């Protein structure tokens, strides 16, 4: 139990979690477009002049 | 034409009829328009009326 000093060490391993990313990188989903306004089907001339 | 100059106008002053086979327009009681003018958009019928 002398407690020499040792030497310098050669290099450094570094343990880390890594994400996955097998989902990402995928085709993107964005928010659908809403529809442009379409006139309403059956219009029709409700208003008729008097006479 | 005689249905697009039909359709321009209020329902009943243009009455399109088929004499031959083939529709010709007619003015029947011109009471019945608003003046939508909306003949003055057709480019080509806005001559005929």
């Amino acid at each position: 139990g002398g407690l020499t000093c040792a030497s310098a060490p050669q290099g450094t391993l570094r343990i880390l979690e890594g994400p996955q990313q097998s989902l990402s990188g995928s085709p993107l989903q964005p928010i659908p477009a809403s529809p442009p306004p379409q006139i309403p089907p059956g219009l029709r001339p409700r208003f008729c002049a008097f006479g | 034409a005689a249905e697009e100059l039909s359709r321009c106008f209020s329902p009943g002053v243009i009455e399109v009829q088929e004499v031959q086979g083939k529709k010709v327009a007619r003015v029947a009681n011109p009471r019945l328009d608003t003046f939508s003018r909306e003949i003055f958009r057709n480019e080509k019928l806005k001559k005929v009326v």
